[PDB]
């Protein structure tokens, strides 16, 4: 496959088709699913490395959905990025007020 | 000579218990019985999955403890620890509803 | 019956990044629903990105300002240099 | 050499307190929930 | 008949304590609970709404997950 | 060929930084603008020299 | 003719048509749709036309300012319910005067 | 120097005159018309895109704007918008 | 005898004179000199039409009157008739920002 | 021009936008709030206006570069090139 050439780890064709039957222009180009496994690659793997060290933090070698909760809301830009999503079995930010102490 | 907590002990120890667990805080028989009452006058004779019962329970207790978390700072902005009806309605209004 | 998923492709880059660490199937499911979600963010900005342009192709002009557009400047910095690289290494 | 001259604010500048300062970084945070709780309560 | 009134005053209590809220008035479970029954509205006709369009008798997850895809709030977990 | 800098404006305040070794912010009022600035023990000297005032050019 | 006269529409249904086969919606579009699309659009604009003008009827104007435009929307609930986001321009803003802050 | 344009001035203006053929409509206003059915026509289409798409049908028909503007829209609207545009359709498919 | 209003009457005419008044309140050459020094560190020597300025202006104007209302009524809620910059902070967090 | 063009909205022009919401009383530091979330506004608009001027490769910025601007972010500004 094109991925392994280019440096690739999702499939070039399952995006590339996916655009095609997904309604969105007349012509495709060749380079937009690249691009797209580029920056999906880059996003994901950021998740997983964030999440990968929220794992690390509690001792723990599987990945919790609370992990991935305090690995998102801990960061700024994917705070920014996704506000309104809802993660499942995340839980909440240990944050407790001052002036209640 | 009883032993008593003074009032203010055990609400921040269920705040530590609570805020540590996952699951979820309302039973699924009223639940069940409350979606099926709401369902009841919108279409008759309807079925509901074991799923997408936990999916709106979910989403209404994490949506609910959000609002409680937004009306918390509010009733912090009166400058007092109770929370009261004109801090859920300020809370709901300023929020775009 | 048949389905698509992204869990060799997470095992993969999971493999990569730190290959010691597992991944319940739960949070697999909330990644699955995370570029399944990205993907129609960066496909509905790019097609109404090219319905702004009067034009009919979807080019990686259209990912690279949709992707400098919907994102902070430090993931679309990072990811428009990851991605021109991956492009201009791949032609 | 040295300035006898120097420019100075009447509220932000404070003779005393001196303070001078400038793939992806990012600061580290702890993801333990016991550290956070142990920072908060003490 | 009122099946409103299942949802129990500790358990409104537990998600003030979810919440960080150190004391409770008294209408708080009942404008709570006014707002949860218009939530429950709110996203239950949605859900007959899409059940009516699928032409189907049972509410599936998709159904919930896609009905909360139009508001916003994009609930992943179950059915996504 | 040099540059030099020129600093002139309306005596507004003549008092030490809050706390002290001696040194005071001389706070010239010119027309276009106002600010603050702190000198050396030297040319306060020469300040108390000119016998300078609230008020003074 | 065209068919929006045998229909009891003002909107043509070619220009809708053809919008949604060159917007890049869907591969098959049916025949019903724009008509229905036409109707629901019409049915709308007629409803702001008619609201707006009893707004303009109210200040005795015959032009439609859009303060006009702007009053006849927010005073109805399903229009403010419909577009809470919306911002119009040279609309101005409802007279609220609250209670506490007067003598 | 310029080659067309396309906007809904005509139809508008004769709603206009079918409706209160007194008041006439200044023409920022009318723009302001030209920008809420140019939204409201991408929100219905938008949302018969995405409806069609959660069917597995490719295939958008009078069902999924029915549908669609039952969901997008409050119960009057919705109501009186379905009940006209079902007579609008079914008096167009009996003329054949 | 000098003839003056007591504190607060003339701030409710002035409700009532600005209030029924569509016009901006901002003038045209400030907010132009201000987008374009926003615009200097952004991309240089750039242009502007005659249009796409009150649109700025107008969402600005009109965006800051629905601010100063929720912020009014954020300070409603705290018992007072005075404006503050917590009240700002509060009315401007509470809405998702 | 360049110097410190922020300052040019005036204080009794942030009483009138407080006249407008119905305000009473306006403390001190409301300009300087409302001056800066207008300074970080006009940031957040007008980046993606140069996101969409240099996509569209034009250097002038037109109406519809503003209107499509404020799409994305749920604004929908009708009027002036909408």
């Amino acid at each position: 496959s094109r991925s392994a050439k280019a440096g690739l780890t999702f499939p070039v064709g399952r995006v590339h088709r996916l655009l095609r039957r997904g309604n969105y222009a007349q012509r495709i180009g060749s380079g937009a699913p690249v691009y797209l496994t580029a920056v999906l690659e880059y996003l994901a793997a950021e998740i997983l490395e964030l999440a990968g060290n929220a794992a690390r933090d509690n001792k723990k070698t599987r990945i919790i959905p609370r992990h991935l909760q305090l690995a998102i809301r801990n960061d700024d830009e994917l705070n920014k990025l996704l506000g309104n999503v809802t993660i499942a079995q995340g839980g909440v930010l240990p944050n407790i007020h001052q002036n209640l102490l | 000579k009883p032993h008593r907590y003074k009032p203010g002990t055990v609400a921040l120890r269920e705040i530590r218990r609570f805020q540590k667990s996952t699951e979820l805080l309302i039973r699924k028989l009223p639940f069940q019985r409350l979606v099926r009452e709401i369902a009841q006058d919108f279409k008759t004779d309807l079925r509901f999955q074991s799923s997408a019962i936990g999916a709106l329970q979910e989403s209404v207790e994490a949506y609910l403890v959000s609002l409680f978390e937004d009306t918390n700072l509010a009733a912090i902005h009166a400058k007092r620890v109770t929370i009261q009806k004109k801090e859920i309605k300020l809370a709901r209004r300023l929020r775009g509803e | 019956a048949r389905k698509e998923t992204y869990s060799s492709y997470i095992y993969k880059v999971l493999k990569q990044t730190h290959p010691d660490t597992g991944i319940s199937q739960k949070s697999m499911s909330i990644l699955n629903s995370f570029v399944n979600d990205i993907f129609e963010r960066i496909a509905t900005e790019a097609s109404k990105l090219a319905a702004y342009n009067k034009k009919s192709t979807i080019s990686a002009r259209e990912i690279q300002t949709a992707v400098r557009l919907i994102l902070p400047g430090e993931l679309a910095k990072h990811a428009v240099s990851e991605g021109t690289r991956a492009v201009t290494k791949y032609s | 050499m040295k300035a006898l001259v120097e420019e100075i604010d009447k509220k932000t500048y404070n003779p005393d307190i001196y303070f001078t300062s400038l793939s992806r970084p990012v600061k580290r945070i702890n993801y333990s929930l016991a550290d956070l709780e142990a920072r908060l309560y003490t | 008949r009122d099946n409103i009134q299942g949802i129990t005053k500790p358990a409104i209590r537990r998600l003030a304590r979810r919440g960080g809220v150190k004391r409770i008035s008294g209408l708080i479970y009942e404008e709570v609970r006014a707002v949860l029954k218009s939530f429950l509205e709110s996203v239950i006709r949605d859900s007959v709404t899409y059940t009516e369009h699928a032409k189907r008798k049972t509410v599936t997850s998709l159904d919930v997950v896609y009905a909360l895809k139009r508001q916003g709030r994009t609930l992943y977990g179950f059915g996504g | 060929k040099e540059t030099k800098e020129v600093y002139e404006g309306e005596v507004t305040e003549l008092t030490p930084e809050d706390k002290t070794i001696s040194h005071v912010i001389v706070g010239l009022k010119s027309a276009k603008g106002t600010k603050t600035l702190r000198l050396d023990p030297t040319i306060y000297e020469s300040i108390q020299r000119e016998k300078v005032s609230i008020g003074d050019v």
